[PDB]
């Protein structure tokens, strides 16, 4: 299980440590990266990721990224992260048509970024290799009490009130239009 | 309103049938207009048995030089299916006392004149009577739920 | 056959032995180990001038055997051969008191002794058990048993052999032993007396007769074994019903009535049954007469074994079919609520063979009712009675037990048996249905030593350990809260009398608003037990004896683990009000009545409630401002007058702004709030206007517009193939609860008010499978069909009409149940607009071609249909086959519980406890603030706060946790949790538990894919297994602060 570092598919095994649970008497989250091929113009300089952890977003892509770099003295800045749709509630877009499960697109700002992250990774897996100590602690940002009751937590009626209004709006023009130009 | 139950110096009622006014109905029937009667006798949930009622008058539009305003029988076979379309699809969802709640507010009324419209005018439009012919049997519980 | 031919030969060799004297024969039965089994009361040497005498007696075959009609009884049927007495040892004065009892009681003593004898000589004692019975278990009548166990060896035959001895055909006269006639001196009847004699004078022409319409009818046999069959599995045999046993009625009587049904039956005499019969026809021809033609209180029937069968408008206040030609009544042995009893039956299994839809026989031949008391009955109570002595009766009975008494109740078991019959069935009157009593305890055996069988256990000296008293109840008339006595006028009546005297203490003179005077009782329900408890506990032990001792904790701990609402006098509030109900449906009115006369761009088309609590299911009662409870904010189908998703439903919120705009103000009593829906797949624009009205209620509110449905099938079709079945699924959903929903709740509303007990039976239910955990799976509509089903199917059984009851059918039906070859298909309806043959047949279809695209519901396990939904789909969908079988193990373990280790309140703590095991893993959770109060059920909230963040602050999110991890985790995990915190918390009703299981097929190694969708860590460079304790950290960072604690496999 040690010397499992990389896969012969192209991918990459990613540990991660993690904590002393009181309820638990120390496992190490593996992740794959690969490089992206898309023709999507904003498809460029992905890095295609598979098994985040919970609640894997911006911000920890951020933290990790920042803990390769310090380790390898690279430079790698992220752009964007796509495709963060950790539960599933917009896998068919019923909108347009009436009219990549647990997994991501890392977006970075060059290909020079992305290439030393890759290079930082490579070695990252080589760390699991050989030193399985030097790896990363990914701590989730831990949902509380807090957050839930925020979902729970009522809407804004100015918000609704603005949303509404604006999504009115857009649509009786396009609807013109529409009319406008079948009937032309 | 008939009585069903009694306790001491208190006698409850239920549902037995409405009826329209003799008088409001004589001003309706004005001269040089199609008149429109449709009925069916439908079943609700709790199984009382019905007849329903509706009438409606062809309507002159309002820019119209001429006086009579007579729809086309085609036109008024088209409208009496449409409304006994309409009622029957009311009287099946209604258990009964929903029934009641649907007629007062007189939501049948305009869903009718919104599925006609599309065939000709119309004014008035009522449910105009509704009568009891079978009902199921006492059940002394149902009748005490509606009471408060 | 060869047994009995050899028997015989044994009996035409038994010797004769002459007139004795009651020392003679006293002598030779001391000196003799047999013991003469007398029929108490003894004979005495000072009342015996009469003497003794046995002579080869007559030998002859009778019974089920001699009609060729028995079967191969699993456990063991019987052979009787009677062999009466000689005329000449007959004198005309021996049918007084107890001359010819004594005489065959003497004459079977000796003939066993002497048999004995022979069996010493023929040395087929080392297999063959003699010893002594009751024939048919009447006292009066003591047979001799032959048995066998493991060349004669009939062991394997499972059989037995009845040797009885009666009096042959017209020795004593059948008018001076008329059910009127009197015979023991000391004047009243001796009905019981007469019957046992008089039917010993003619047991062999009945038997005549009975062949005789054998030869002359066709299907007779088969009709015979129907007729068994159903009274066996009813419960039912012809032993003496007057002792506290369901009986009186079995194979012999039914075969006399099939036969006086051939022989006419009709009030006009007329032939009723015509020999041309086949044997349904005949079967369903006797039970439709059962169940139409009273044969006790109002008339009764007339035949005579040699002349045509005819119904007469007298009933003798005694199931009486009168024969004329031996002057007998035939069911002496019957008891009037066994009579009543029957009767019912027969009417239910009329209309069960009227069933022209589905099929009944499987029910009606092929289920034993009489299995659990308490599933056979819907009330029973235990009450010890430690009667004690023959002459201690004077001081613990409050009756009197004197020459009369036992001239007519010859046994006291007959007497103390009607005595306490009568008493709660006068002080209980319309409360109930049926009655009946059981002397737990009671035998009909014992060994050749004895004299009669011999008790010691209870506080008796009599063959019972205590009495259960069952009952089947009237629901309409069971929470009745006063007990209605007569009228009130100066000159006591005689009715006001017996009545007042009746009720001592209790009775008293109340006058009413209608301006009555009438006598009465009156007392005060309790939440724990029925008012029929307090009434037969004081009757009980008022009017029978001070000494007994009555309880039912089983329906004690039901009605205890019932919920109780934080509510002012719920402790003395039966299950039977729906008092909190109303005052909710009251609130919702006005504000129907608000809405209704709001004005809009619309006009407001209809305002459909689908609440649970509005059609009486909710776990728990509603209490205004308890807001914690999970079904607070009923749900409210909003309708308008009559192309986008997204516009759409943004309109729909828009409207909710109108509304709610005017709502603030001018009915600014009233609070709101918009929530966010998203309990519907892939529409994220749902907002539900919640209102919060100042009877403490809150409501949630979703504008419905055909363009709905509209816009979904239009997707449906522009779906790709391969995306269909998740918009299916979809759909499937928005339709429940849309549309089906409301004709759902309007349908079990009504169906409930028919059948009142069903609203607390499914409460209980609800309340169970929250216990369970199920509730995260199982959708409430579900579970309200399925706890239905006993009440609009009560095949074989009665309708329950007590919570106790009602949970074991429920929990039967279910145990029993095969949902993957079993459909279910419910006629919603009033008791006696059900499916036609032709819906059935469709619906029948539709489950064979669903099992068909599925055998092994993978995709569907239970199927249950109505006239809502003729799919069978939309409350059972979404259900993972392990969550059914562990809730199908759950009701077979109960069920075997049950059967096990009794009846009791730890039976059903243990039925209440959760299994909490095959769990591959259980966290253990408990959330910081206390929430039984607030939830409003009794261990109170009284306003709204001032902040709608605040409420949700005061709301419970492990709801949220489990759903939204079972939405992450649900390509590889499957979850449970509990739902209801103020019932299944613990003390504050904090505590919760959420119980994972993991996918058998993740639990390996696989390819590592692309979309596996699983948080894994591969075992090679290719082949990627399943990461538990990452899984685990995963639960413990998403439930940080509220895990407590984690239990894994």
């Amino acid at each position: 299980i040690e010397d499992i570092s990389a896969m012969k598919n192209g991918f990459i095994v990613v540990p991660f440590k993690l904590p002393d649970h009181k309820a638990l008497p120390a496992s190490l989250h593996f992740m794959f990266a690969k490089r992206h091929q898309s023709s999507n113009s904003n498809e460029s300089d992905c890095l295609f990721l598979v098994n985040l952890p919970l609640l894997s977003n911006i911000e920890h892509m951020k933290k990790f990224v920042g803990q390769l770099c310090g380790k390898y003295d690279t430079v790698s800045h992220v752009e964007e992260l796509l495709y963060n749709d950790e539960f599933g509630l917009h896998e068919v877009d019923l909108s347009a048509l009436t009219s990549p499960r647990n997994t991501a697109l890392l977006k970075f700002v060059d290909a020079a970024s992305i290439n030393n992250c890759w290079n930082a990774l490579k070695k990252y897996s080589n760390l699991h290799a050989k030193h399985p100590n030097e790896l990363f602690e990914w701590t989730y940002t831990t949902p509380s009490f807090t957050t839930f009751v925020n979902f729970y937590k009522p809407l804004d009626i100015d918000y609704l009130k603005e949303d509404i209004h604006t999504h009115m709006a857009i649509f009786e023009q396009r609807e013109a239009q529409a009319q406008e130009d079948v009937q032309s | 309103l008939r009585v069903d139950e009694v306790q001491g110096k208190n006698l409850l009622t239920n549902f037995h049938g409405m009826d329209f006014t003799t008088d409001k109905l004589r001003s309706m029937v004005r001269k040089w207009q199609t008149l429109i009667e449709a009925n069916v006798t439908v079943k609700t949930s709790d199984d009382y048995v019905l007849r329903i009622f509706a009438i409606a008058f062809t309507r002159k539009q309002a820019n119209q030089v001429k006086r009579h305003s007579y729809a086309q029988s085609s036109h008024i076979r088209a409208i009496r299916k449409v409304i006994s379309e309409i009622l029957t699809k009311e009287v099946q969802g209604s258990t009964l006392a929903q029934l009641t709640s649907k007629l007062i507010p007189e939501v049948i009324n305009k869903e009718i004149e919104n599925a006609t419209k599309d065939i000709f005018p119309l004014q008035n439009i009522h449910v105009r009577k509704v009568k009891l012919l079978k009902q199921p049997k006492f059940d002394v519980g149902a009748l005490m739920a509606l009471h408060g | 056959e060869k047994f009995l031919h050899k028997l015989y030969d044994i009996l035409q060799e038994i010797p004769d032995w002459e007139e004795k004297s009651l020392a003679e024969v006293d002598s030779f039965f001391k000196n003799k180990i047999v013991s003469v089994p007398f029929v108490d009361p003894k004979p005495i040497p000072q009342n015996t001038n009469y003497k003794f005498n046995y002579k080869k007696p007559d030998i002859s075959l009778i019974g089920s055997f001699a009609l060729k009609a028995g079967i191969y009884q699993p456990n063991g049927s019987s052979i009787d051969t009677l062999l009466t007495m000689p005329k000449e040892l007959f004198e005309k004065k021996d049918f007084l008191n107890f001359r010819c009892l004594h005489k065959r009681s003497v004459y079977l003593a000796y003939l066993t002794h002497h048999l004995l004898i022979l069996l010493k000589k023929d040395k087929l004692d080392s297999f063959l058990q003699l010893e002594y019975s009751y024939f048919d278990n009447d006292p009066l009548l003591p047979i001799l048993r032959i048995s066998c166990s493991k060349d004669y060896n009939f062991y394997k035959t499972r059989f037995s052999i009845n040797l009885l001895i009666g009096f042959p055909y017209k020795v004593f006269e059948p008018k001076k032993l008329l059910p009127n006639r009197n015979c023991i001196r000391i004047l009243p009847a001796t009905p019981l007396y007469n019957f046992s004699v008089l039917s010993s004078s003619t047991h062999e022409n009945y038997l005549k007769y009975l062949y005789k319409t054998k030869k002359q009818t066709e299907s007779f046999v088969e009709a015979t074994v129907l007729g068994r069959l159903w009274l066996q599995q009813r419960g039912f045999s012809s032993n003496m019903s007057h002792s506290g046993s369901l009986g009186g009625f079995g194979t012999f009587e039914f075969t006399i009535l099939m036969a006086a049904l051939l022989n006419g039956g009709g009030i006009n005499s007329n032939k009723i049954l015509l020999h041309g019969f086949s044997s349904y026809q005949l079967f369903k021809g006797v039970i439709k007469y059962l169940a139409t033609m009273d044969l006790c209180h109002d008339g009764h029937l007339q035949f005579h074994s040699n002349p045509a069968s005819k119904y007469i408008d007298e009933g003798f206040q005694t199931p009486t079919l009168f024969d004329k030609s031996t002057k007998v009544n035939i069911l002496t042995k019957m008891t009037v609520s066994s009579y009543q009893i029957l009767k019912e039956y027969a009417g239910e299994t009329l209309r069960m063979l009227n069933n022209v839809v589905q099929d009944q026989f499987s029910n009606i031949f092929l289920t034993n009712i009489s299995r659990f008391d308490n599933l056979k009955y819907d009330l029973c109570y235990d009450v010890q009675l430690p009667l004690g002595k023959y002459n201690n009766l004077e001081t613990s009975l409050a009756a009197t037990f004197g020459s009369m008494e036992r001239v007519k109740f010859i046994t006291l078991e007959n007497f103390l048996a009607h005595k306490i019959t009568n008493v709660a069935r006068y002080a209980l009157g319309d409360r109930i249905k049926y009655i009946q009593i059981e002397m737990v305890g009671q035998k009909s055996d014992f060994p050749i030593t004895k004299r009669k069988v011999y008790s010691n256990t209870g506080g008796n000296h009599f063959n019972f350990d205590f009495v259960r008293v069952k009952l089947i109840v009237n629901p309409s008339e069971c929470d009745k809260l006063v007990t209605k006595g007569p009228a009130h006028s100066e000159t006591m009546s005689t009715e006001a009398a017996v009545f007042k005297n009746f009720w001592g203490i209790k009775s008293s003179l109340r006058r009413f608003k209608d301006g009555s005077i009438t006598h009465c009782c009156v007392w005060s329900t309790s939440s724990s037990e029925p008012i029929i408890s307090s009434i037969v506990n004081f009757a009980l032990q008022k009017h029978v004896s001070k000494k007994a001792q009555i309880s039912n904790e089983t329906i004690k701990k039901f009605h205890n683990f019932l919920p109780l609402p934080n509510l002012p006098s719920s402790a003395k509030t039966s299950v039977l009000n729906l008092s909190s109900f109303f005052n909710l449906k009251k609130s919702f009115d006005d504000l129907y009545k608000i809405i209704f006369q709001m004005k809009l761009p619309l006009s407001v088309k209809s305002i459909l409630p689908v609440g649970s609590a509005f059609r009486y299911t909710s776990l728990c009662q509603p209490v205004p401002f308890a807001y914690s409870d999970p079904d607070f904010f009923q749900d409210v189908i909003l309708e308008f007058e009559t192309d986008e998703i997204t516009s759409l439903e943004k309109a729909k919120t828009a409207f909710l702004l109108k509304i709610q705009e005017e709502l603030s103000a001018n009915s600014s009593t009233y609070r709101s709030f918009f929530s966010r829906d998203e309990s519907i797949p892939y529409n994220l624009e749902i907002v539900t206007l919640n209102i919060l009205t100042p009877e403490g209620y809150g409501f949630k509110f979703r504008v419905l517009t055909e363009r709905d449905e509209i816009l979904y099938l239009r997707a449906i079709a522009n779906a790709r193939n391969e995306l269909k079945p998740e918009l299916e699924a979809t759909f499937l959903k928005f339709t429940a609860k849309y549309l089906a929903s409301v004709r759902h709740t309007r349908t079990l509303e009504n169906i409930s008010h028919s059948y009142q007990f069903y609203s607390p039976v499914v409460r209980l239910f609800k309340r169970w499978l929250d216990t369970h955990l199920l509730l995260g799976h199982i959708t409430d509509e579900l579970a309200e069909l399925i706890a239905i089903k006993p009440f609009v199917d009560p095949a074989p059984y009665f309708i329950p009409g007590s919570l106790e009851n009602g949970f074991l059918k429920v929990l039967k039906f279910i145990s029993q149940w095969n949902w993957k070859d079993d459909p279910l298909i419910l006629d919603l309806v009033k008791p006696e607009e059900r499916l036609t043959l032709a819906q059935y047949k469709g619906i029948q279809m539709n489950f064979t071609n669903l099992r068909n695209s599925d055998p092994n519901g993978t995709h569907l396990q239970f199927f249950v249909a109505s006239k809502n939904d003729p799919s069978g789909i939309l409350y059972s969908s979404g259900i993972p086959l392990p969550i059914a079988t562990r809730l199908t193990a759950l009701a077979k373990v109960a069920v075997n519980l049950l059967q096990t280790h009794g009846l009791n309140q730890q039976t059903i703590n243990l039925l209440f406890t959760p299994g909490l095991k095959d769990y591959d893993f259980v966290v253990d959770l408990r959330t910081p603030i206390g929430l039984k109060s607030s939830c409003g059920i009794l261990s109170a909230p009284s306003n709204f706060p001032e902040n709608l963040n605040d409420l949700s602050e005061k709301m419970d999110p492990t709801y949220q946790l489990v759903k939204y991890l079972n939405l992450k985790y649900k390509n590889s995990l499957i979850l449970s949790s509990r739902k209801y915190i103020g019932v299944n918390g613990g003390e504050k009703g904090d505590k919760n538990v959420i119980t994972g299981l993991i996918k058998p097929l993740f639990k390996g190694a696989h390819k590592f894919r692309v979309n596996l969708d699983c948080n894994v860590k591969p075992v090679d460079d290719e082949n990627v297994i399943l990461n538990k304790e990452a899984i685990f950290h995963e639960i413990a960072a998403f439930g940080n602060d509220m895990v407590i604690n984690f239990e894994t496999d």
